[PDB]
């Protein structure tokens, strides 16, 4: 549907395309005087972003893929909605205002879970 | 039962500032055309800039709180400067001036014939030098004595000659990691939802021109008039408005200029006005009139739609302030006029072209963005000067103290020229985008 | 063999060496005033251009492998030419020019394989 | 503990906040003139160490592991102590010193030894 | 039976040297106190800098090749001379003189009357300016004939007048990927180990305070007078003096000065002397005296630490050289003061206040960090100008050249500002982190 | 029955245009020497620079589309500008001068006495200077009216005495990422296959000599003379001839100087030639005969396998123009010789010493590169001046318009600096490393 083409699908469908978000976030490889400073400054951000979320999902076990699960349980105290309702009527943008105030929670439980695997699997 | 299951590439995106790529879309040669807006935007276009339209999104924008806006204008000025870096400074016209008036066929003391010893390329050589100058660039000291108005302030530099200020239009690029959107509701208003949205790389060319109280060369409203501001009822802030057809207005500036130059200096070259051939006019801009009271007309009837149709609409000249301000400013042709909008702007509204002529004031020394600082000196240009340009827009703004009599008065003001790169940049947003994300599934990761 | 040492040996025989290779890609990590921003942008490069590749091994699944196997099947109208002679005579420059035509080719094949497989193991 | 907070503790109990010090080496997402060049050049440097590392975990076959075993034996050349001195009263400051003339030899065998598992599992 | 297991995120590190960030803990608003120190340094301080102590961890420290010291020190130059960038030059100014004796109740030929021909905005005019200047600045040529002392060396400019340079606490934070280490031993004398280390990502602020002999408003030693030096034994090395309580010093310019300005160029100004309202006075710093006397008293029975508890030691003025190593060099209030400390250093230790004043000269131009090159020149301010510094330390250096007498001989030597920044980044030390490691486990990975 | 398998780190390349490393390879300490090729690149080499030899490998080079040849090209002219920004500037020479010839004995009216107001320190004083001139840098205005030739058109700065020019070897390096391919096939003329290729991350060094019209000081062709070319038959292209052997050149500037210098401002420190001890002499090079003699013969035999052995080759000097064009200039000691190189281009080709002397010119105002602008002045030098520089090659022209006769004309052509960098850049390609790729295997991916 190209980049963000699936941005008001939903949920369900949206996830048929991303590989269509993740291959747009390195472009930069394609794009003295401050206008040289200013440019370089944008492309060393954009790494640095880059770097970030993947070493999150290297965290979290789930650096090699697009989609993983992992050991942690859903709360209803994050949403309650019917699972049907979230994959199927609501939409990647409304979700993440929805549950805006969890991801550092979220993503604090998939730090201990994924460190107690390995800790386990030694 | 449900777990986290994290998902990577997710299209969300969160309101964002970062820095914009200028692109030229090749409509000018660096090397040909010397044109400042060709160079340092050297970046090429999209021959194919792909949108796509996102459908089933709704997104709110605020042309008021836009960062777009801001960009804009700082490149801009760090342009300007930058391009003006490697002029001849003229610092050794600070002298004093022996100065009468112009003997010539001249009906309006506009111009003072002037003379004055100036350096040479050698320290121990002068040169007497006449020129003639606009008496708005020349003060008094105390035949008779003068200097050039900037001498007490600040430094003043030539423009280099060969240098073109001309706007060709300019595309701002995401860096990537982020994405433009653009609103395409034809009622938007600068504020609030819009349900048309698409994503762009890039924005379309603005073409970025210095104008003041009119809107000159921008786009055009789609099927009426917009009128958009900040806030209705403020008087403090003005109201942009973007009409949906176009008024040309020819601008001229009739007398016949021989240029001379002289070194003053070690390849320092100057440029002075020489003199005039042929007799003296004055420089002036003429509208049609029929068109012109057709625009204000439009602007009316929407007007009332904020105010009340009961209400009474009339338009009243500058209210004071210096001429960078009150006049209408804008370069047509390297030359810089200030005209006297106050022929625009004589009626009231209530429930065989006839060209009104607007009378023009030329300087050469400018004062760019009201900084207080370094001038810069425009050459005078050879030969004679006549532009047309395409009033797209206005600003107004209320003089408020209303006691609700319903006869609201509305003024040419503004001058800001931040506003007149929001009038056009208004339709876009820039958002960062927010790959990572989780939802609940029936799914749990395979125990280890 | 040192860097590129096997340039000019066969494939197979390449392929021994390619550690070698890698580890030369992030060498920078050994190595105002213009001079300074020309060395900056340079540096800034080298990384792009690392993980632009390392991001693709990542869509495609193999970003944890120097060699790696895929579900994409071989187009005869890449190259008919016996498998045999691939490995034992052709060299890997040679080989490059050989399908430099079918390179994005391949690519989007891999990308799509991949993400069907990963659907198909939630 | 919070970061370094184990600096002290010996080397198992250490192992417990590897994470802790994991997120603290992109943390720059977070944080012309000379100043601006010099600013511009630590971030991008922080990410070619970033990398550098990363890379050997990848080369090493532990990509996506705080811990990971491999299959190269432990040489009593470079540390003969008992094992359960290395991990109960040993700290990781003292280790690191113990056996610092031998990092680049680990290094070299854990190359080899991932390389011929990927041969061998082609 | 034990293989090779690789670990990620080891909590250990390295020496290493590396660039710091500078944080100004919002003490002071760009904007309105338009403080070089604020500006640049706009990195704010964390609000909530939680330190975290290192249970068990042994760590040696060197403050004398410590890296912090030489980023300081190239910091603030660098600082020093951007913030004068943009303000107005002097070069003007090197004219003769015209100079004699001021008219006033004065008792010590500190003060020139000059006269000469200054600039002015227009190339064609020149004014008659009057100023008095310190005679440290004013050199003769052959009523008299003089000419500003920089003018045969080097370029001179003003220091503009709205830019402050007092010190604010400046805190340096460690990029990512680096950190820093703190000593908390209250004896440590600069070197070796330390057993109570936390780390920080932020130093504690350290106000850049420039004072030469004496350390100014810097930080208390806890418990008792350290001394710490690079070598005990070397008298070519300084002796950093660390006091454990504070010394109040009320330094004054009691001279009323009208400052006047003129323009020298467009937009040029230039401030200068005026006249001086009243009598004249010298300028001067008072020490309680008894506070003093405990001072030295203390610093001797720590010295004897180290040079023996049967020694004599004696204290003595500068050997000799230029005033700026010489005397007592400090900024109060934007003014220079040259102070004559010999009247502290006249005393010898062996086995009501009646303050202590020591006279001062001002000076204008001012060569900073012993460099030659271009001078600052230093604006006259209006009124009347006084401080009181916190004196928290000393800089000292011994003769040598001893025969065993044991009458050891300390001066208020040194000078270079290098061991001014010491004395406070000796508690900190930076390092890089090795998250990467390998270890012996009863561990194989699964075969395959 | 075959799968895509991918492979990462594949020993592959492409051609690729990027910025390469200056390593200093210490030959000059940049604190003791000064010089300017050590300062910047100050990047140290590789004390075991190990070579890869690729075995079985064919590339094509082309030196005439070589990148390295314009990165050289810019590096050079950017750090020549910038070792001179911080230098004294000349402008105030820019005066009127009253100039007669010179009292000694001279029998060839080379040399101007002239004398002029020059600046001091102070604004108010004025001072005679006298000096002497070449005729080259002046010219007449009209105890004769002279000015400096470069008044009209530039600024003139002075170069720093205390800076060295004296080009050292200077090693190129690749970045990561890139690696830089070697051909040392003996024969290799410039374009096509080479079968004979290794891997370097650094190229050897090269002395960036600036010698327009003779290559002097560069690496030697082994086994035969080498001559190059874009296009043989193109007489607009020219002909790089690379000698498998040298000619020493024995360049003299025999004229004893006393060398002067004023303060002409604050600090500001120019220098001039002052006077000559003894008598005049004529500033030449001496060449060996019989070797010259040798030289060309064997680049004629050599230029017949292009043109026909049965052709006739005679040698003629500069066609005309410029002296930076027509002489041959090169910088000897500090100095800047123009060398009247017809004497080495008199002679045809058909089917003890008795040195050969070139009568030179000396100028003391460079225009570098071609360029019109800032004008560099050298210095004089204290004493006497000699060198002996290598003839490694020379630049060809032909002049074309060839009626077939066989009779063709070759001359010491050329000027362009690029291509006294590409005579030596030829061996070296920089290309980028491309480690991902793909091949067919009987393996497929464990099915899941
Ligand atoms: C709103 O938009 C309109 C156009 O849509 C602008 O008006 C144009 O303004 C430009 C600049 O003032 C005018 O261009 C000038 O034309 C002069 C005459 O050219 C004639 O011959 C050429 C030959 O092909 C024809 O194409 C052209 O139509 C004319 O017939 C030129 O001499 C000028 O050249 C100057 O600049 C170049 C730049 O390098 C120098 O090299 C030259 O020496 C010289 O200095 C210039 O080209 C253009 O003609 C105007 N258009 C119209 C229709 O009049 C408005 O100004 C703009 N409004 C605002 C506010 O900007
Ligand atoms: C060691 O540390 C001490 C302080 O702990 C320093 O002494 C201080 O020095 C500063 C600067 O010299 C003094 O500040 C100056 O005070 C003048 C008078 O202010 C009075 O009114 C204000 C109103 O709120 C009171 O707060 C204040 O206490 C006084 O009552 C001001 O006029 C000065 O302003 C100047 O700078 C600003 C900067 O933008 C300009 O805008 C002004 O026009 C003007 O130029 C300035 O504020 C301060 O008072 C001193 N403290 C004390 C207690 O005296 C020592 O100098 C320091 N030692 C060293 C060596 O640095
Ligand atoms: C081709 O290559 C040859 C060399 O292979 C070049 O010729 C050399 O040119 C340099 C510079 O012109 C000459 O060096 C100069 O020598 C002067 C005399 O030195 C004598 O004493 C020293 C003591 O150890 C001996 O080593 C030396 O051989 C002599 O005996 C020096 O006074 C000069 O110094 C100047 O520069 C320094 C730089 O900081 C200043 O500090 C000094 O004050 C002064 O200004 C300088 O060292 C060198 O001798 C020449 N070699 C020969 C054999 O003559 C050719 O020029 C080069 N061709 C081209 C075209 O570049
Ligand atoms: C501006 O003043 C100059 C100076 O007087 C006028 O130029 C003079 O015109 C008379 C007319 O015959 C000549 O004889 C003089 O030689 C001219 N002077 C010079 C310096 O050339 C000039 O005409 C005046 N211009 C206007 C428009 O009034
Ligand atoms: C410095 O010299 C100036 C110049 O002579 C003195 O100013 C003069 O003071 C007399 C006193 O009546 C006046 O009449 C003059 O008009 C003043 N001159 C000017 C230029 O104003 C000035 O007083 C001297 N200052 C000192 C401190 O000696
Ligand atoms: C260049 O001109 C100067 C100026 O006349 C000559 O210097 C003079 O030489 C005579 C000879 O006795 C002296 O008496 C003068 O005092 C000298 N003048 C100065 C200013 O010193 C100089 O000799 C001439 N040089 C040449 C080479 O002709
Ligand atoms: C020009 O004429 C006007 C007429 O009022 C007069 O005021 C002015 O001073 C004259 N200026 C000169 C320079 O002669
Ligand atoms: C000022 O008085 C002193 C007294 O000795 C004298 O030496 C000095 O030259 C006088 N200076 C002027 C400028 O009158
Ligand atoms: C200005 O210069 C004149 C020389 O014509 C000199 O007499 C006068 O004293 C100077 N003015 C001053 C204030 O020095
Ligand atoms: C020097 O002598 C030559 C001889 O022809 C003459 O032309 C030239 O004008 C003289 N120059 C001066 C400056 O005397
Ligand atoms: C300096 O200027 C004067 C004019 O007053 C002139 O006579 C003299 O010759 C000039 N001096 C020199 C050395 O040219």
């Amino acid at each position: 549907l190209g980049f963000l083409g699936a941005a008001g699908s939903t949920m369900g469908a949206a996830s048929m395309t991303l590989t269509v978000q993740a291959r747009n976030l390195l472009s930069g490889i394609v794009q003295d005087t401050h206008w040289g400073i200013k440019q370089l400054q944008a492309r060393v951000l954009a790494v640095e972003h880059y770097l970030r979320d993947q070493q999150l999902l290297g965290i979290w076990g789930c650096s090699g893929k697009l989609i993983c699960c992992t050991n942690v349980p859903w709360n209803s105290s994050w949403s309650n909605r019917n699972l049907s309702e979230i994959w199927d009527n609501m939409t990647w943008l409304q979700w993440d205002k929805e549950i805006s105030n969890y991801t550092q929670i979220i993503y604090g439980l998939l730090e201990e879970s994924q460190n107690q695997q390995e800790k386990n699997e030694q | 039962n449900l777990w986290v299951t994290v998902y990577y590439g997710v299209p969300v995106w969160k309101d964002a500032e970062t820095t914009l790529f200028c692109a030229s879309d090749a409509k000018a040669y660096e090397t040909k055309k010397h044109n400042v807006w060709a160079t340092h935007c050297c970046v090429p276009t999209d021959p194919n800039p792909q949108e796509i339209h996102l459908e089933n999104v709704t997104e709110e924008f605020n042309m008021w709180k836009n960062n777009m806006v801001e960009q804009m204008h700082t490149d801009i000025i760090s342009l300007w400067d930058q391009s003006l870096k490697p002029c001849v400074k003229l610092t050794p016209l600070c002298v004093t001036l022996q100065c009468t008036n112009v003997t010539n066929n001249i009906t309006d003391g506009e111009l003072k014939n002037c003379s004055f010893n100036m350096t040479t390329e050698l320290r121990d050589k002068k040169q007497k030098v006449y020129s003639l100058f606009y008496r708005l660039d020349v003060v008094q000291i105390n035949n008779k004595e003068y200097r050039l108005i900037n001498c007490n302030t600040s430094a003043i530099t030539q423009a280099c000659p060969k240098v073109s200020f001309e706007p060709i239009p300019i595309h701002y690029c995401a860096p990537a990691g982020f994405a433009i959107l653009k609103c395409k509701d034809k009622k938007f208003n600068g504020t609030g939802p819009c349900t048309n949205v698409s994503t762009v790389q890039c924005t379309h060319g603005i073409k970025p021109v210095v104008s003041t109280q009119l809107l000159l060369n921008g786009s055009l409203a789609e099927e009426e008039v917009i009128i958009r501001s900040e806030n209705i009822t403020n008087n403090a802030k003005n109201i942009l408005v973007q009409l949906n057809e176009s008024v040309q207005i020819n601008c001229t500036r009739p007398n016949n200029n021989t240029v001379k130059s002289i070194r003053i200096g070690p390849g320092q070259w100057f440029y002075y006005t020489g003199d005039i051939i042929g007799d003296i006019r004055q420089a002036h801009c003429n509208v049609s009139k029929a068109t012109w009271n057709e625009t204000l007309g439009k602007v009316v009837k929407q007007l009332r739609k904020h105010f009340g149709n009961n209400t009474i609409i009339r338009f009243a000249n500058s209210s004071g302030g210096d001429l960078e301000v009150t006049t209408h400013s804008f370069n047509c042709g390297g030359e810089f006029f200030y005209c006297n909008t106050s022929g625009l702007f004589n009626s009231t509204w209530i429930s065989s072209n006839d060209s009104i002529t607007l009378p023009c004031r030329i300087k050469q020394i400018i004062n760019m963005w009201q900084r207080i600082g370094q001038a810069m000196y425009a050459p005078p240009i050879q030969g004679v000067i006549r532009c047309v340009s395409n009033i797209t827009g206005l600003i107004l703004t209320r003089d408020g103290g209303s006691t609700n009599s319903t006869t609201e008065t509305f003024r040419p003001g503004g001058g800001d020229m931040r506003d007149n790169w929001r009038s056009e940049l208004y339709k876009y947003k820039v958002v960062k985008i927010e790959p990572l994300g989780v939802a609940p599934t029936r799914c749990k990761r395979r125990v280890v």
